[PDB]
Parts: structure tokens; sequence; C-alpha cells
């Protein structure tokens, strides 16, 4: 449901609530939540 | 054992007997009595949904620990989890113990991935009879197509011709 | 050799054939107290060597009282075959050499007749007249070998490093705690060796058990429950059901917590 990236193999994953928080490709247990899709405003100062 | 099952960190009766010198019969009797008491306490007070936590088989939770004990790679562990999940559909082997189901699935995936670990070594590590492991492999040899994970042979990391015949 | 001293009963005449007195006529023997480095000491002090063979030749030059030792070529070629005997003390006083040997045990004015004296066959076998130390000669072709050996003594290390397990950590930890394998070792299986012994007993008739109890009370008067039970092979309930009838338990005497025969049957 929500988008995650593995720590070192950089694989994209979709996680629901009941899913265990682990990587399905290499078995690593550290996942980073994805960058938001919305545009983010920065003043150039 | 109840704590392991409730934390989904479930061990087996052989593990808890390796820790505690307890007779098997009255261990099972005590487990049944305490499960009845815990269900009664849940009915009296706060109600909890089991959602497959107290289940006697729990064969998917034994695969990663046994694969770690055998020193198997993560893809072999995942393929063994898939094989153990698909062994529930097979009528003839679903009546076996979850330890035996997990061990024969792990040994089948070891033979699939050419991991140089013998059935005797698997039996010595996981306290399962080598004849039992061989019989489980020879009876799961017929259902090779359903058990082996399809995108593994699609990507070509393994092939079904690697498994020795009976 | 355990023995007691201060014996005015003169039992040493009967319990030692050899005289206990110190043997002394060899005390005039001239003995040189010689110190060695470890290679000569290890070659000369091990008991697997020393079969009476010749080990060297001593040359004494009287021009300056110089003593040289020349070993034979039979032992080794790495060690020198010429050493100088430095006299650390030319005159040595109050130093003697005595031997200790086992004896033949077979065949104010207030005093106590017990000292705990251990007598041994002793004999002064020499007098130390020269304290000497062995030095390898500077001009020998093996003195550099001795320097190299003495440098190797401080160079080498007698301890090895810890062994690091290069096997997979899961394979290493498969033996630990939660494990499938049962313990096949039989070390301290006290419960195993104790639970295998089961005493099963039949109910013999009352006349037979009372006859057997009367015979055992005639054998020995006081009895404990465990000893009489292992003598009779009977259940505790029936055994007490006869023991209260024809016996009584002692509660205050020195033989308390024991079943003894009744005073009426004691005279019989
Ligand atoms: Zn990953």
């Amino acid at each position: 449901t929500l988008k995650y990236i593995c720590a070192e193999c950089s694989s994209k994953l979709s996680l629901s609530r009941t899913d265990a928080v682990r990587c399905k490709d290499c078995g690593h247990r550290i996942l980073l939540k994805a960058r938001t899709k919305r545009l983010v405003q920065f003043e150039a100062r | 054992l109840i704590g392991c099952r409730r934390a989904e960190v479930a061990r087996t009766f052989k593990e808890i007997q390796s820790l505690i010198h307890v007779k098997t019969k009255e261990f099972g009797k005590t487990l049944n009595i305490m499960k009845n008491i815990l269900r009664g306490k849940s009915e009296d007070g706060f109600l909890k949904i089991d959602t497959d936590n107290m289940s006697g088989a729990q064969n998917l939770t034994y695969i990663p620990r046994f694969c770690s004990h055998l020193g198997l790679p993560m893809q072999v562990t995942t393929s063994a989890e898939y094989t153990a999940k698909k062994c529930k559909e097979i009528k003839e082997i679903a009546g076996k113990s979850p330890i035996t189901i997990a061990v024969v699935s792990i040994y089948l995936n070891i033979l699939l991935f050419q991991i140089p670990i013998t059935a005797a070594k698997v039996g010595q590590t996981l306290q399962v009879t080598e004849g039992t492991i061989k019989s489980g492999y020879k009876i799961l040899y017929e259902h090779r197509d359903k058990l082996v994970d399809p995108q593994l042979i699609a990507n070509g990391v393994v092939s079904l011709d690697n498994l020795p015949g009976v | 050799e355990v023995f007691d001293g201060n014996d005015i009963e003169n039992n040493e005449t009967k319990v030692y054939e050899e005289s206990l007195d110190l043997d002394l006529e060899r005390s005039n023997r001239q003995v040189w107290l010689v110190r060695l480095p470890m290679f000569l000491a290890e070659k000369w002090r091990d008991r697997n060597n020393l079969h009476g063979q010749e080990l060297g030749k001593i040359r004494i030059n009287k021009d300056g009282s110089k003593i040289t030792l020349l070993l034979n070529e039979n032992d080794n070629d790495s060690i020198p075959h010429e050493y100088d005997l430095e006299l650390t003390k030319k005159v040595v006083e109050n130093e003697y050499v005595f031997t200790e040997q086992n004896l033949k045990k077979y065949q104010r004015d207030r005093y106590i007749p017990y000292v705990k004296t251990i007598p041994k066959k002793t004999a002064i076998v020499g007098t130390v007249c020269h304290e000497c130390q062995v030095m390898p000669s500077m001009n020998d072709p093996n003195y550099h070998k001795i320097v190299e050996q003495r440098r190797n003594i401080v160079k080498l290390n007698n301890k090895e490093r810890i062994t690091t397990l290069d096997e997979t950590v899961g394979v290493t930890m498969s033996h630990t705690g939660m494990s499938m394998r049962s313990d096949n070792s039989n070390f301290l299986k006290v419960g195993r060796e104790k639970a295998k012994s089961n005493i099963k007993s039949i109910r013999m008739p009352k006349k037979e058990i009372l006859d057997y109890l009367f015979k055992l009370f005639d054998e020995y008067d006081y009895w404990s429950l465990k000893g009489l039970k292992e003598r009779t092979r009977q259940p505790e309930a029936h055994l007490k059901e006869c023991l209260d009838k024809v016996a009584t338990l002692v509660k205050k005497g020195p033989y308390a917590f024991k079943y003894t025969l009744r005073p009426e049957y004691k005279k019989l």
C-alpha cells in the first residue's frame, strides 16, 4: 500500500499493515519510506 | 511455548525439551490445560483474535531458523517458505508434522539450488531421521511443478531437472 | 613413609633394618657446584639420558688456574665443544652434598613422647669446594649459535592468537540454546541412573511377614524403615501395619527414629 526502498539493494516494495517490515528480495530488515510525490516549495535564499 | 507462539517467535516441542528436561506427555497435557485457561481468561476479560498465532503447525515460522542453522542463502530460504506453503495443498503430506514438512521442503530446495549439504547433515542439524527426510523428498518428487516457485525457473536461477530422481 | 618419633620403646630396631644415623665417610669427597645454561642443563638433567656415558673432558691449566671443559661430538653439533669454568668462589665453606633415600619398613625437662619424625636414609656424599659457572668460549665456532639461541629465547612467543571461526554464524549458533539436537552426552545422568531402579513388592501373607520380622529382630534389635524395607521387600502400608503391632518406634533415646521390638518380645 505504501512505498518503501530497501537499505542496500535499493529494491522498491509495497507494504500494508499486516506485512512484516523486511525486504523480500535480499532479506534485509531496514527499509526507507519513499520520497513524497507532491511538489515541495523552497525559497531560493 | 505459549509466549513464543503469541510473539510469533514460535519454537517447537523439541526446542523446549532441549531446554527443559520435561516428559512429552504431560508437557502436552499442561499445554492443553493452559490453552484452555488462557481462552477462558480471554472470554472473561478482554477478547483477542487469534489470527493464526496458537496454530499447532506454524510451518512458515520454522523455515528461516532452520535455514539459518543450515547456513542457507536468503533466496533458498524464501523458496523453502514457498514450498512449505504449497505443501499444505498436498493432501498426502499435510498430515505430517510441521518440522518434517519444513525439513523436507528445505532439503528439496537444497537439492534444487545445489547446496552441498547432505540429507544426513540436514538430519543431524535438525534432529530428523534421514530416512524420514528421504521419504519426504521421494514423495514430494511427484509434485515438483506446484512446489517450486515459478518465477525462479522463469528467471532461470534454478531448473526442475536438477532434482535427482526416485 | 609415615612414622612417629620420640620412641623410647626402641621400635626402630624392629621396623627398620637399616641404621637411621647419618652416613658420613664419603663427606670428604670433593664436589664442584657447577651452574649451566639451559641447553647444557636440559641435555644433562633429563633422566632419559645419563646412562653412565662420557660427556666431556676437563683440562686444568696451572699457569693461571684455568679450567676448560671439552665435550664429545656424540651429543650435538650445534652446541659448543669448549667451555670455560669460571670459579665464582675459589674457597666454598659450609656447603655439602647429601643424598636422601627411602628406608626398609618391611621386617625445661618436660617432654612429650610424640614428635612426628619422618626418618630417612641420609648420607653426606660430598663437600662443595668450588662454585663454578659454565661460559661458552668466545672463539668457538658455535658461540654465535648460542647467541642466536639466546636471542631466539626473547624473540619467540609461546602463546598463539585466538582462533576466529570463519564458518557461517548461523551454523556456529545452531548448537546454542534453542536447538533441535538432544544432548547425547551422559555426563551427570543421576536422574537417569536413579529412575531406572524400581522396587515392586508383593503382599506376602501375614504369618510369613511376621515370621520374617521376628527372625530379623532376633538378628538385630533396632531397625530403620529404609534398611528393613530393603531387607524385606514389602509395601510401606503393610510394613507399618505389622510394625505397629509387634514393634515400636524410639522417639527420645539415642537410637530414636528407629523401629525396635516390643519389650514383651524382647525377652523371647
Ligand atoms: Zn533488500
